[PDB]
């Protein structure tokens, strides 16, 4: 038999797009590098490109 | 390049030797030793 | 890095002018660029800048 | 105490210059060889009552560790368990080989005793043993000659001439340190002694004294040392000893504690309280001025023997021997390269050496120039403000 | 017929790379129709 | 029909007898015999079977012994450290020599 095999990533968040208010930049920079990779990578043959797997936020405190 | 490969030959034939085991000389040994075989397998020291 | 380990030791400068120029073809060869882009100039308008 | 073993070494034709004298050597070699060879397979292929008795002995056989023997027939062992058990004693055996600590043999089934194994060495100690015989004798040491001079009295003398001291009461150093920058040959003073050293060589690397188990290491020690007691009178090379040698502190980790104590035991080991055979110690370092006097003390390392970047005479040696089995232009004059006081190792030089083969190489061409040369050592070499003094 | 044990024979002296010289220079120095016909007797053995 | 049953009695015959344990050899000692430590437990000497030459039983191989009668019957893959048996490329990567330049 193969026993089919748990850290992270199984507590689902509950903060939603409709909770954060404004930064539209941040939340569309952090999308194309984040999630369109994962949804549409058609549109990334399209171009001919490698998705920007690794961003980095800047920011005040909070 | 066969000089090499006869060295590595050679060290195959020979190059492993029948070691110590402590196997006795003879005069001092026993036969019908099945007594022991017979009676044995103690485990103590286990034993307090 | 005593030359009996390491013998040699080879740099990889940043690139220099019109090897910007072959980093940016093979980079931009899976690529949709309009008839009218140069290279070229984009390679100059990056100095001392790494692959 | 069994006796020495060294290493099997096979002649070295002189010629070293390709030369039908070395191929007419060589085959020589091949012949004689060959002979062997067939002496072997022919004897050997053309060419009971003890048969039974070893049948009868367990054929898979284990082993324990003996522990206070009883009687004259019925003796404890151990078990991989920690277990034990008063087992019986056969007829089979030697006897009188049986000691505490003994590593003994024992029947599948009955457990009794059934063998000694005086034969057990940890493995971690006989693949560091030395077999092969590298080649590498007192003819490519450029220079070095006090180096080994000195070397030599300390390892071959008390073995090719224990006259001399014995003549004057004197006994003969027990330790040398080899020290010095990256590339000098302290290496190479080991190989060669390995090479005439009619005795066992034993490799010893420092971060090979570092054991993952609480204790392991001054137990390691212990056993290197033994065989090399027990197994010849030897040498016992620890290259890169600033691997475990750093000076004790007070520390407070657990590692660093570990690894003062496995410095702790080869101390012991080297002078401890009851005493140490033939067994010569060989110990290398790039930094002498991080280790710890316990072992850098003139008991237990009796000679330093610095290895500075050759002189001009010793690079000029240099060259000569990495440069011999090389086809070289008559427009090479290697004086230029010697004329410069730039830091050049050993391995500097050969370095330049192989360097220069490969540019000549691209170049088109098997046979070494001048500019070729000069081109090797700029692309080789890797590495006080202007007019503070003068 | 009985098998002739065959005396137990070794392998050949191999090159040594001067073996065919020396015998080469050893050289040069020394320069029913079967019948159609049985005639069985009486009792014939007549597969 | 007749090949493809035959195949699978004999895989269930063949399935149906017992393992061999795994063990490293500490050193080849006589023809036919091995010392080889077994793990976890301690170490026993074997008895070699007559189907692999003694000279491939070199020190530090992995060596399976019948789980009956303790008989050396292959040479295993020898390896050791899986934190760095998991090191060799399997992949070759993808890059090529015509993806470099200057
Ligand atoms: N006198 C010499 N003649 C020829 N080659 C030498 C000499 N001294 C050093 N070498 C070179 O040394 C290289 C081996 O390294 P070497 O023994 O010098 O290292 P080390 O720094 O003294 O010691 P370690 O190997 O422990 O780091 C060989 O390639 C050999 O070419
Ligand atoms: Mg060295």
């Amino acid at each position: 038999d193969v026993l089919p095999p748990m850290l992270t990533s199984d507590q689902k968040p509950d903060v939603m797009y409709a909770d954060i208010g404004g930064m539209d930049i941040q939340k569309q920079e952090v999308r194309e590098a984040v999630e369109l990779p994962l949804t549409h990578f058609e549109l990334y043959k399209q171009i001919g490109i490698d998705p920007p797997r690794g961003v980095l936020m800047y920011g005040p405190p909070g | 390049d066969d000089i090499q490969q006869l060295l590595k030959k050679i060290n195959e034939l020979t190059g492993i030797k029948e070691s110590d085991t402590g196997l006795a000389p003879p005069a001092l040994w026993d036969l019908a030793a099945d007594k022991q075989t017979l009676q044995s397998e103690q485990p103590l020291q286990v034993a307090r | 890095l005593r030359p009996g380990r390491i013998d040699r030791k080879i740099e990889f400068p940043p690139p220099n002018e019109e090897a910007r120029l072959d980093i940016l073809k093979i980079h931009s060869r899976k690529m949709n660029l309009t008839r009218g882009i140069n290279l070229r100039k984009i390679a100059e308008l990056m100095p001392g800048a790494s692959g | 105490t069994k006796g020495p073993d060294a290493a099997s070494k096979l002649p070295l034709v002189t010629p070293h210059t390709q030369c039908r004298l070395k191929l007419l050597k060589l085959e020589r070699i091949k012949d004689y060889l060959l002979m062997e060879e067939e002496f072997i397979r022919n004897q050997e292929q053309m060419k009971e009552e003890r048969s039974k008795v070893d049948d009868l002995r367990g054929t898979p056989m284990s082993v324990g560790t003996l522990e206070e023997i009883i009687d004259d027939n019925h003796a404890i062992v151990s078990t991989s368990v920690g277990s034990e058990h008063y087992v019986s004693i056969l007829s089979f055996v030697d006897k009188d080989l049986l000691e505490p600590g003994c590593s003994v043999l024992l029947n599948h089934k009955v457990h009794a005793v059934i063998g000694v194994l005086m034969d057990d060495t940890d493995p971690l100690v006989t693949v560091m043993k030395v077999e092969k015989a590298p080649q590498e004798t007192y003819a490519d040491i450029g220079g070095l000659d006090n180096q080994i001079q000195e070397i030599k009295e300390s390892v071959e003398l008390p073995l090719t001439h224990p006259e001399y001291y014995e003549e004057m009461g004197i006994k003969p150093p027990k330790g040398v340190i080899l020290y010095g920058p990256p590339g000098t040959g302290k290496t190479l003073l080991a190989k060669a002694v390995a090479n005439q050293t009619s005795a066992t060589f034993l490799r010893v690397v420092g971060s090979e004294l570092i054991q993952k188990y609480l204790g392991d290491g001054p137990k390691l020690v212990r056993e290197l040392f033994r065989v090399a007691e027990e197994h010849a009178p030897s040498i016992v090379f620890i290259d890169e000893i600033d691997a475990i040698g750093t000076k004790r502190y007070d520390s407070n980790s657990g590692g660093e504690r570990e690894i003062q104590r496995t410095m702790l035991e080869l101390l012991n080991q080297l002078d401890g309280f009851d005493s140490r055979g033939d067994v010569k110690v060989i110990m290398a370092t790039n930094r002498i001025e991080t280790l710890d006097p316990a072992l850098i003390r003139p008991g237990r390392i009796d000679r330093k023997i610095e290895f500075p970047l050759p002189d001009e005479k010793t690079k000029k040696r240099i060259f000569q021997i990495h440069t011999s089995r090389m086809t070289l232009a008559d427009d090479v004059t290697l004086d230029d390269l010697i004329m410069a006081k730039d830091d050049l190792s050993g391995a500097d030089i050969k370095a330049i050496c192989t360097e220069a083969g490969l540019m000549a190489l691209r170049e088109r061409r098997m046979k070494v120039t001048n500019e070729d040369f000069k081109k090797s050592k700029e692309n080789v070499l890797y590495k006080t403000p202007e007019g503070l003094y003068l | 017929e009985v098998p002739k044990e065959k005396e137990k024979e070794k392998v050949s002296t191999a090159v040594l790379s001067i073996t065919a010289k020396a015998k080469k220079k050893e050289k040069e120095k020394e320069k029913e129709p079967e019948p159609n016909f049985q005639l069985l007797d009486n009792p014939a053995r007549v597969m | 029909l007749n090949a493809k049953v035959r195949l699978l009695r004999e895989e269930l015959q063949l399935l149906q007898e017992q393992g061999s344990y795994v063990g490293e050899v500490v050193r080849a000692m006589d023809k036919k015999k091995v010392l080889v430590k077994v793990h976890p437990e301690g170490k026993f000497v074997v008895d070699v079977d007559k189907n692999i030459d003694i000279n491939d039983v070199t020190p530090n191989c992995r060596v399976a012994l019948r789980n009956d009668s303790y008989t050396l019957h292959k040479i295993l893959p020898n390896k050791v450290d899986p934190l760095v048996s998991l090191m060799m490329v399997e992949k070759v990567p993808d890059s090529t020599y015509e993806m470099i330049g200057g």
